[PDB]
C-alpha cells in the first residue's frame, strides 16, 4: 500500500509492484505450452470459450509474428494482441533493415525491451501477458524464448505460462525434448495440456496447437487439422 | 521523513533521496552476487549462475554480457532493467567509437552510463534501473581496470568489487584478501575470486553454478571461460 | 551415487597385492584416480573404503613421508566427503599410537592436526591427537 | 578507381587501386580502397572519396553495433543490406558504388556489388569505378571457376594491372585481401611486383 | 508547516522555498571541502575517502579543472557534481568560443548558478544537491566563488562546506591572515580539512588543487605527501 | 479501493477496474442482437427514445457498404469509433479498390482500444460494437467490447437484458446457418423481443434491423421499412 | 528518383484462358554499357499474382522488399484474405501516384498480372502512375515493337493458348532483340495458373 499505484515507484525493500501485479494478472489466465522437438519448437494453448456462441477460432492466442516465429500469449488479450503487432513491426523492420530473418533471439530480446519500457513510466502500466516466442532454422536451431510482463527473456527447452504452469512443468520435465521429433512432441503437447484442466472449474475449452521446425521447411503455421485431430485422439487416450 | 519516499525527485528532511536508495536495495532482488578482482596484469570476474528448473536453457541464462571484445560487464540485480542497461552501454560504446575513433576506455563507458542514471535520477520520469553495472577491460597505459558504477550515479576505480546480495561479506572479504601483496596473476586472480564467492556463499561452486570472464593483457579480449577451464581452476584452488 | 562399491571390493585386493610387493607408486595413482572418480560419483562407502586402504598401504609399506603427502593430498582433494575424511583421520588417530618412532610420531601427528584443523567432524579426533601430542 | 572482387571457396580474395585524383591532379597516391569493415568483411569504396569514406564509417557502427549484440559474426548479406539502405535513401546526394567481400559460417565467402544508385545484387566477380570500363573485355575472357588463393591472387593483380595502364584515373600501387574462415591477408602490390605488359 | 515542504514551485505561508533548504541541507552533509584565497593564488582541499580499501583513491577525483585557469571542488552528492562539472566546461568553451578569451572566474560562476538555478523552478525536477567553490585567476586576481543549489553565489575568501562546517569556518577567521601566500594557505586548507578529517591524513585521501596564476593544477600524491610531512 | 481511479493502476487481484467499468458501460444502453446465416448478416437493435414524442435513437450506424455495427454503449465512443472505422474502409477502398476486410478492421479497432487503456490520457473506448460484414470468407458478426477484446460470434447480443437475447441465440444455433433472409431475421427479431419486459412489444417506431449478404449492400431499415419483416412474427406466449 | 542509373529493357505479358504469362530480360544496363546480366525482374508477390518492372532496378529492388513485407503481412494474419491481383494495382498506383507527388517518384514502369477467382488480370502503372488493363503488355520499347504485335493476335482472336502464349513472347523478344540496342539474350517466363506461379529461365534464340 502506497508504493505500489504506480509502476514508476520502488517498494522500500526494493520491488516494482506493478510488474509484479502484472505477472499475477498472467498468471490469472489459461495454461499455455511451448516443447521445443529436437527438430522445431511446438506451440499448444488451451483457448476457453467462454460462450458457446463463440465460432471455434475466435481470439485465438496463437499468433504468428512472423514467418518463422510463432508467439504464444497467455494472458490478457488485448496486451497480446498489441505485442504481437509490435512483434510483427520489429521482425518488418529488421528483414527491411537487414534484409535477413529477424534471429528469434534477437527479435525477443527487442520486443523484451519493449515491454520493459512500459514498466519504467508512470504514464503506462506494464503488460498484462506473458508471451513465449519460438522459431527454427537450420542456420541456427530451434530457440523457444519466454518474455514475461518484467521483460526477462532468457530461452527454454519447454516453458508453460497461465494457471497450471507448476503442473505443465511437472509434467513437462517427464518428457525428453532433446531427441524426440516434432511428429509425437505434438500428440506429447496435447495430452499434457489435457492433464492441466480443471475441467470443473473451466465448463470447456478448445485446444489450439501450433509448431514451426524441420518438418513444416522452417516456417510456423497452424498445426494440420489431419494431425490435430492425432494428437487430440491422443490425449483422449490418456484418461486425464 | 517516511512522507518523502514516494517521488525520486523530492529531498528527505535529512537530505537524502530515498527512491535512489530503495533501487539500491531491489538491486538485490535477484538473489544473486557477483565479485571483480583486479589483478596484477588481469581482470577476473565471477558471478552466480541460478538455474532453479530443468527446462531452462543455461546456454540463455548467462549473466556475463560482452559490450565490446575489449571490455566486459556483469549486470547484477533485475534481469530486465540490467539487459536495458547492457544495451544502452554497447549504443554508447558504439557511438564513442564512430565519433572519436579509439575504443571508449571502460571508465568513460561506465561513466556515461551512470550519467545516464543520474539524469534518470534528477527529472522525475522513469524509474531508476535497478541493476549495478560492473565493468571490466585492459586498458592501455592503465593496466587492467574494473569500474562498478550504479543506479544513483556513483562509479569509482576499484581493485576488487562486488554487487549484490552478498556485497558487504564479499567486499570485507576481498579486503582481508587485498592487503598482503602479492603476485596477482591470472590463475591467482580467478582462484582469489572464486574463494571469495565460495566463502560469501558457503557453497561448493559446482563448475554450473557459476560463470566467469576474464580480460588479460597478453589477450585483451573479453573471454568467458568455459566449463573445463572454470573446472580446472576450481581444482587448482582446491589443492 | 553410482554405487562403485562392487567394483572397489575387487580393485582393492589387487592393488594391495601390489603395494606390500613394494614398488608402490602405481597403486598410489591408481587409488588415488579411483577415489577422484568415486567422490565425483558420491560413493561415500567406497570413497571411505579407499581412503582407508590407501592410508593403511602406506602406513603399513612403512612410506612415511608418502603417508603424509597422499593423508594431505586425500585430506584436501576437491569436495572430498565429509565422511570419507572423518574415517581417514580415525584410521590416522588410531595408528598413531602403534608407531614408536618420536621423529615419525610427531610428525604424523603434525599431519593429523593440520589437515584435521578446523573442522568439526574430527572435532574430537582433534582433541585426542592433541593430548597425544602433548603427552609426546 | 578500380575495385574488383571475385569468390573462391573457403573465402574470397578483392582487390582496389590506390589513385584518388582531385580533378586533374592525384592528391594522394597511397590510398586505400579497401577498407575493413570488421574481422572479416571488408568494403571497397569507389566514388566520391567523402561519400565513400562517411559511409563506410556508417555501416561500420551499424554492423559493429549488431555484431555485438548478436554476439554472432554478422553475415556478408547483412553489409550488403546496409550498403544498399544508406546509398538508396541518400542516393540523390550520395554518388559512391561499395562492393563489400567477407566470409561467414552462414554460407561462405560471397562478394555482394551495389553501383552508383543503390543497386544490389551477388555476383561472383564485380568491377567498379571508373576503369571499370576498361578491364570488362580482359576480366571476361580470364574469368573461371574454383580459383586457389594463389590462382585468385594472380587473377586480382592482373585484372587490376591491365586497367590501371589503360585507365588515368587508377594508378599508383597494387592493394589486396585475402578473406577466410583462417583470417585475413592484406597484400599490397607496388613497383616489380604488379604485371606489366 | 508540513504540507509544503514537498513541491519546490509552491510557497509556504512564511516564504519559504522549502526544497531549496532541504538540497543545500543534504549538501551540508557531504564530504568536506574548504578553500583559501591568498594574495598569490587559491588554494582547494577536499578529503577523498572511499569506504574500503578496495576503491581505486585515483578514479574519481573530486576537483577537476574547468579551464586552464578555473577550478572546482564540491562537498556533496557527486553523480550531481559530474553534471555540474559538465556543464561548467560547456560553458567556459562556449564563452571562450564566442569571445576567444578564457572565461572570467565571475562569469563562469555567475552561468553555473543559473545552470544551477535552471532546475529550481519546474515540478519534476530535484534541485541540485551539491554546492560548488570554484577557484579562479583572471586579470591578475585570485577569485573563489560558490555556487548553490538555490543558484545565489558569493565571494568566499575562505570557507569551508559540508560535514563540520561550522567546525571549520570557525577554525578560519583564526588561523587565516588577508597577506599570506600560496604556501601557507596549502597549510591553512590542510589544517582545515584535519580539524574536520576522521582518521589518518594519506595521500590518496585527500585531494588538494593550487589555482595561482599558472593555472589550476591537482597537486599529485607526491606534492600532497611532501606538504602533509612538513605540517606533520 | 484505492486501485479505481486509472486505467494504468494494477489492481493486487490482477485487474485493471477501470477496464471492467468500461464494460459494465455497455450494459446501460439497449439491447442489440446480431446474427449471420451462410449468406447474411442481420442485426436487429432496439431503439430507445428519451420522451414519447422525440425521435427514436439511431442504434445501427452505416459504416460501409459492407461493414456494418451496433452501438451499445457510450454515444460519443460509439460515434468516435464509427467515424474511425468509416476513415479506415474509406481509406482501403482508396488504396486497394478491395473492400477491407471485416476480419482486419475489427482488428484495427481492438488495437485503437487498446491503447486507451494501456496509457492514460483518456478513458476507454466504453461502446459495444456488434459488426456485421460480408466478404471474401462470408458473414462476420464481430463483437468489440471496450476490453479491447473482440470476439467473432455467430449471434451475440449487448445492451441492457442481453442474456435473454443471448440465451435465445444459444438455443437456436443450428438453424441460423441454414436460414434464409426472413427467417435470419425473424430470429433475431425474436431475440431483440425476449429482452423486452412483459408491457413492451416489438413495435415499428423502436427497432433497427441491418442486412449484409451476398449481393445485397448494407440496409438500414427503420419505421415501416422493418414492418414487412415485423409482420407474421409469432405472438409472445 | 531523379536520374536512373540502372534500367531494364521491355517487359512483356499475354493472357490467356487459365492464367497470364509474363517475360523480361536480365540486363542490368548502366547507361549504355551491360552492368549486370543475372538479374531477375520478375519475382512473385503471392500464389496467385506476380510482377515484373523495368527502369531503377534499385528502385523496383525497393518494391520488392515492399510488397514482400506488405504481402507477407497478408498471410501473417492467417484470415484467408490475400490482395487480389486487382488489389496489388491499386496499391500500386497509390504507391506511386503518392510519390511523383513530392518529385520524388520511382522510375521504374511495372506491370503486374495474375490469376484470380477464374479470371487474369493484366494491369500496367507506369514510372509515373498511369494504368489500364490491357489482354497483352509491353513495358518500355515492348509498347513499341512487342506491343503493336499483340493487337494483331488479339484482335483476330482474343483467346490464346500457353504454348501459344509461350512463342508469341519470343516471337515478341526475338524481334526486341535485333531492334534494341539494350536487350538481352537471356530472359525469364512467368506463368500464373491455378496451380500457382512458377518462374523458369532464362531462354535465347537464333
Amino acid at each position: 500500500t502506497g508504493y505500489d499505484l504506480s509502476a514508476s515507484t520502488f517498494s522500500p525493500d526494493g520491488r516494482v509492484f506493478q510488474v509484479e501485479y502484472a505477472m499475477k494478472a498472467v498468471e490469472n489466465s489459461s495454461t499455455a505450452i511451448g516443447i521445443r522437438c529436437k527438430d522445431g519448437v511446438v506451440f499448444g494453448v488451451e483457448k476457453l470459450v467462454l460462450s458457446k456462441l463463440y465460432e471455434e477460432g475466435s481470439n485465438k492466442r496463437l499468433f504468428n509474428v512472423d514467418r518463422h516465429v510463432g508467439m504464444a500469449v497467455a494472458g490478457l488479450l488485448a496486451d497480446a494482441r498489441s505485442l504481437a503487432d509490435i512483434a510483427r513491426e520489429e521482425a518488418s523492420n529488421f528483414r527491411s533493415n537487414f534484409g535477413y530473418n529477424i534471429p528469434l533471439k534477437h527479435l525477443a530480446d527487442r520486443v523484451a525491451m519493449y515491454v520493459h519500457a512500459y514498466t519504467l513510466y508512470s504514464a503506462v502500466r506494464p503488460f498484462g501477458c506473458s508471451f513465449m516466442l519460438g522459431s527454427y532454422s537450420v542456420n541456427d536451431g530451434a530457440q523457444l524464448y519466454m518474455i514475461d510482463p518484467s521483460g526477462v527473456s532468457y530461452g527454454y527447452w519447454g516453458c508453460a505460462i497461465g494457471k497450471a504452469r507448476q503442473a505443465a512443468k511437472t509434467e513437462i520435465e517427464k518428457l525428453q525434448m532433446k531427441e524426440m521429433t516434432c511428429r509425437d512432441i505434438v500428440k506429447e503437447v496435447a495430452k499434457i495440456i489435457y492433464i492441466v484442466h480443471d475441467e470443473v472449474k473451466d465448463k470447456a475449452f478448445e485446444l489450439e496447437l501450433s509448431w514451426v521446425g524441420e518438418l513444416t521447411n522452417g516456417r510456423h503455421e497452424i498445426v494440420p487439422k489431419d494431425i490435430r485431430e492425432e494428437a487430440e485422439k491422443y490425449a483422449k487416450e490418456s484418461l486425464k | 521523513s517516511a512522507g518523502f519516499d514516494r517521488h525520486i525527485t523530492i529531498f528527505s528532511p535529512e537530505g537524502r533521496l530515498y527512491q535512489v536508495e530503495y533501487a539500491f536495495k531491489a538491486i538485490n532482488q535477484g538473489g544473486l552476487t557477483s565479485v571483480a578482482v583486479r589483478g596484477k596484469d588481469c581482470a577476473v570476474i565471477v558471478t552466480q549462475k541460478k538455474v532453479p528448473d530443468k527446462l531452462l536453457d543455461s546456454s540463455t541464462v548467462t549473466h556475463l554480457f560482452k559490450i565490446t571484445e575489449n571490455i566486459g560487464c556483469v549486470m547484477t540485480g533485475m534481469t530486465a532493467d540490467s539487459r536495458s542497461q547492457v544495451q544502452r552501454a554497447r549504443y554508447e560504446a558504439a557511438n564513442w567509437k564512430y565519433k572519436y575513433g579509439y575504443e571508449i576506455p571502460v571508465d568513460m563507458l561506465c561513466k556515461r552510463i551512470a550519467d545516464i542514471s543520474q539524469v534518470y535520477t534528477q527529472n522525475a520520469e522513469m524509474r531508476p534501473l535497478g541493476c549495478c553495472m560492473i565493468l571490466i577491460g585492459i586498458d592501455e597505459e592503465q593496466g587492467p581496470q574494473v569500474y562498478k558504477c550504479d543506479p544513483a550515479g556513483y562509479y569509482c576505480g576499484f581493485k576488487a568489487t562486488a554487487a549484490g546480495v552478498k556485497q558487504t561479506e564479499s567486499t570485507s572479504f576481498l579486503e582481508k584478501k587485498v592487503k598482503k601483496k602479492f603476485d596477482w596473476t591470472f590463475e591467482q586472480t580467478v582462484e582469489t575470486a572464486i574463494t571469495c564467492l565460495s566463502t560469501v556463499l558457503s557453497i561448493d561452486f559446482k563448475p554450473s553454478e557459476i560463470e566467469v570472464g576474464v580480460v588479460t593483457v597478453e589477450n585483451p579480449k573479453f573471454r568467458i571461460l568455459t566449463e573445463a577451464e572454470i573446472d580446472a581452476h576450481l581444482v587448482a584452488l582446491a589443492e | 551415487e553410482v554405487d562403485y562399491s562392487a567394483t572397489v571390493d575387487q580393485r582393492l585386493p589387487e592393488c594391495a597385492k601390489l603395494a606390500k610387493e613394494g614398488r608402490l607408486q602405481e597403486v598410489i595413482e591408481t587409488l588415488l584416480s579411483l577415489e577422484k572418480q568415486t567422490r565425483t560419483a558420491s560413493d561415500m562407502v567406497s570413497t571411505s573404503r579407499i581412503l582407508v586402504a590407501v592410508v593403511k598401504m602406506c602406513y603399513e609399506a612403512k612410506e612415511w613421508d608418502l603417508l603424509n603427502e597422499n593423508i594431505m593430498l586425500l585430506s584436501k582433494r576437491r569436495s572430498q566427503l565429509k565422511q570419507a575424511v572423518a574415517k581417514m583421520v580415525q584410521q590416522c588417530c588410531t595408528y598413531v599410537e602403534e608407531i614408536t618412532d618420536l621423529p615419525i610420531k610427531l610428525r604424523l601427528i603434525d599431519t593429523l592436526r593440520m589437515v584435521t584443523e578446523g573442522k568439526i567432524y574430527v572435532e574430537i579426533e582433534r582433541a585426542r591427537l592433541t593430548k597425544t601430542l602433548a603427552t609426546i | 578507381t578500380t575495385i574488383m572482387a571475385v569468390q573462391f571457396d573457403g573465402g574470397v580474395v578483392l582487390g582496389a587501386d590506390s589513385r584518388t585524383t582531385t580533378g586533374s591532379y592525384i592528391a594522394n597516391r597511397v590510398t586505400d580502397k579497401l577498407t575493413p569493415i570488421h574481422d572479416r568483411i571488408f568494403c571497397c569504396r569507389s566514388g566520391s572519396a567523402a561519400d565513400t569514406q562517411a559511409v563506410a564509417d556508417a555501416v561500420t557502427y551499424q554492423l559493429g553495433f549488431h555484431s555485438i549484440e548478436l554476439n554472432e559474426p554478422p553475415l556478408v548479406h547483412t553489409a550488403a543490406s546496409l550498403f544498399k539502405e544508406m546509398c538508396y535513401r541518400y542516393r540523390e546526394d550520395l554518388m559512391a558504388g561499395i562492393i563489400i567481400a567477407g566470409w561467414d559460417p552462414q554460407e561462405g565467402g560471397q562478394v555482394y556489388s551495389v553501383p552508383m544508385g543503390g543497386m544490389m545484387v551477388r555476383q561472383s566477380f564485380a568491377i567498379g569505378g571508373s576503369g571499370s570500363s576498361y578491364i570488362y573485355g580482359y576480366v571476361d575472357a580470364t574469368y573461371r571457376e574454383g580459383m586457389t588463393k594463389e590462382e585468385c591472387l594472380q587473377f586480382t593483380a592482373n585484372a587490376l594491372a591491365l586497367a590501371m595502364e589503360r585507365d588515368g584515373s587508377s594508378g599508383g600501387v597494387i592493394r589486396l585481401a585475402a578473406i577466410a574462415e583462417s583470417g585475413v591477408e592484406r597484400q599490397v602490390l607496388l613497383g616489380d611486383q604488379i604485371p606489366k605488359f | 508547516e508540513r504540507g509544503y515542504s514537498f513541491s519546490l514551485t509552491t510557497f509556504s505561508p512564511s516564504g519559504k522555498l522549502v526544497q531549496i533548504e532541504y538540497a543545500l541541507a543534504a549538501v551540508a552533509g557531504g564530504a568536506p571541502s574548504v578553500g583559501i584565497k591568498a594574495a598569490n593564488g587559491v588554494v582547494l582541499a577536499t578529503e577523498k575517502k572511499q569506504k574500503s580499501i578496495l576503491y581505486d583513491e585515483r578514479s574519481v577525483h573530486k576537483v577537476e579543472p574547468i579551464t586552464k585557469h578555473i577550478g572546482l571542488v564540491y562537498s556533496g552528492m557527486g553523480p550531481d557534481y559530474r553534471v555540474l562539472v559538465h556543464r561548467a566546461r560547456k560553458l567556459a568553451q562556449q564563452y571562450y568560443l564566442v569571445y576567444q578569451e578564457p572565461i572570467p572566474t565571475a562569469q563562469l560562476v555567475q552561468r553555473v548558478a543559473s545552470v544551477m538555478q535552471e532546475y529550481t523552478q519546474s515540478g519534476g525536477v530535484r534541485p541540485f544537491g551539491v554546492s560548488l567553490l570554484i577557484c579562479g585567476w583572471n586579470e591578475g586576481r585570485p577569485y573563489l566563488f560558490q555556487s548553490d543549489p538555490s543558484g545565489a553565489y558569493f565571494a568566499w575568501k575562505a570557507t569551508a562546506m559540508g560535514k563540520n562546517y561550522v567546525n571549520g569556518k570557525t577554525f578560519l577567521e583564526k588561523r587565516y591572515n588577508e597577506d599570506l601566500e600560496l604556501e601557507d594557505a596549502i597549510h591553512t586548507a590542510i589544517l582545515t580539512l584535519k580539524e574536520s578529517f576522521e582518521g589518518q591524513m594519506t595521500e590518496d585521501n585527500i585531494e588538494v588543487g593550487i589555482c595561482n596564476e599558472a593555472g589550476f593544477r591537482r597537486l599529485t600524491p607526491t606534492e600532497v605527501k611532501d606538504y602533509l610531512a612538513a605540517i606533520a | 479501493n484505492q486501485y479505481d481511479n486509472d486505467v494504468t493502476v494494477w489492481s493486487p487481484q490482477g485487474r485493471i477496474h477501470q477496464i471492467e467499468y468500461a464494460m459494465e458501460a455497455v450494459k446501460q444502453g439497449s439491447a442489440t442482437v446480431g446474427l449471420k446465416s451462410k449468406t447474411h448478416a442481420v442485426l436487429v437493435a432496439l431503439k430507445r427514445a428519451q420522451s414519447e414524442l422525440a425521435a427514436h435513437q439511431k442504434k445501427i450506424l452505416h459504416v460501409d457498404n459492407h461493414i456494418g455495427i451496433s452501438i451499445a454503449g457510450l454515444t460519443a465512443d460509439a460515434r468516435l469509433l464509427c467515424n474511425f472505422m468509416r476513415q479506415e474502409c474509406l481509406d482501403s477502398r482508396f488504396v486497394f479498390d478491395r473492400p477491407l476486410p471485416v476480419s482486419r478492421l475489427v482488428s484495427l479497432i481492438g488495437s485503437k482500444t487498446q491503447i486507451p487503456t494501456q496509457r492514460y490520457g483518456r478513458r476507454p473506448y466504453g461502446v459495444g460494437l456488434l459488426i456485421a460484414g460480408y466478404d471474401d470468407m462470408g458473414p462476420h458478426i464481430f463483437q468489440t467490447c471496450p476490453s479491447a477484446n473482440y470476439f467473432d460470434c455467430r449471434a451475440m447480443s449487448i445492451g441492457a437484458r442481453s442474456q435473454s437475447a443471448r440465451t435465445y441465440l444459444e438455443r437456436h444455433m443450428s438453424e441460423f446457418m441454414e436460414c434464409n433472409l426472413n427467417e435470419l431475421v425473424k430470429h433475431g427479431l425474436r431475440a431483440l423481443r425476449e429482452t423486452l419486459p412483459a408491457e413492451q412489444d416489438l413495435t415499428t417506431k423502436n427497432v433497427s434491423i441491418g442486412i449484409v449478404g451476398k449481393d445485397l449492400e448494407f440496409t438500414i431499415y427503420d419505421d415501416d421499412d422493418v414492418s414487412p419483416f415485423l409482420e407474421g412474427l409469432e405472438e409472445r406466449p | 528518383t531523379q536520374n536512373p542509373m540502372v534500367t531494364g529493357t521491355s517487359v512483356l505479358g499475354v493472357k490467356f484462358e487459365g492464367g497470364v504469362v509474363i517475360a523480361a530480360d536480365m540486363l542490368g544496363s548502366y547507361g549504355s554499357l551491360a552492368r549486370f546480366r543475372n538479374i531477375s525482374r520478375i519475382m512473385r508477390v503471392n500464389n496467385s499474382t506476380m510482377l515484373g518492372a523495368s527502369g531503377d532496378y534499385a528502385d523496383f529492388q525497393y518494391l520488392k522488399q515492399v510488397l514482400g513485407q506488405m504481402v507477407i503481412d497478408e498471410e501473417l494474419l492467417g484470415d484467408g484474405h490475400s490482395y487480389s491481383p486487382r488489389a496489388i494495382h491499386s496499391w500500386l498506383t497509390r504507391a506511386m501516384y503518392s510519390r511523383r507527388s513530392k518529385m520524388n517518384p520511382l522510375w521504374n514502369t511495372m506491370v503486374i498480372g495474375g490469376y484470380a477467382d477464374g479470371e487474369s488480370f493484366l494491369g500496367y502503372v507506369d514510372m509515373l502512375g498511369v494504368a489500364y488493363e490491357a489482354p497483352s503488355l509491353a513495358t518500355g520499347y515492348g509498347a513499341y515493337l512487342a506491343q503493336p504485335l499483340l493487337r494483331e493476335v488479339l484482335e483476330k482472336q482474343p483467346v490464346l493458348s500457353q504454348t501459344e502464349a509461350r512463342d508469341l513472347v519470343e516471337r515478341c523478344m526475338r524481334v526486341l532483340y535485333y531492334r534494341d540496342a539494350r536487350s538481352y539474350n537471356r530472359f525469364q517466363i512467368a506463368t500464373v495458373t491455378e496451380k500457382g506461379v512458377e518462374i523458369e529461365g532464362p531462354l535465347s534464340t537464333e
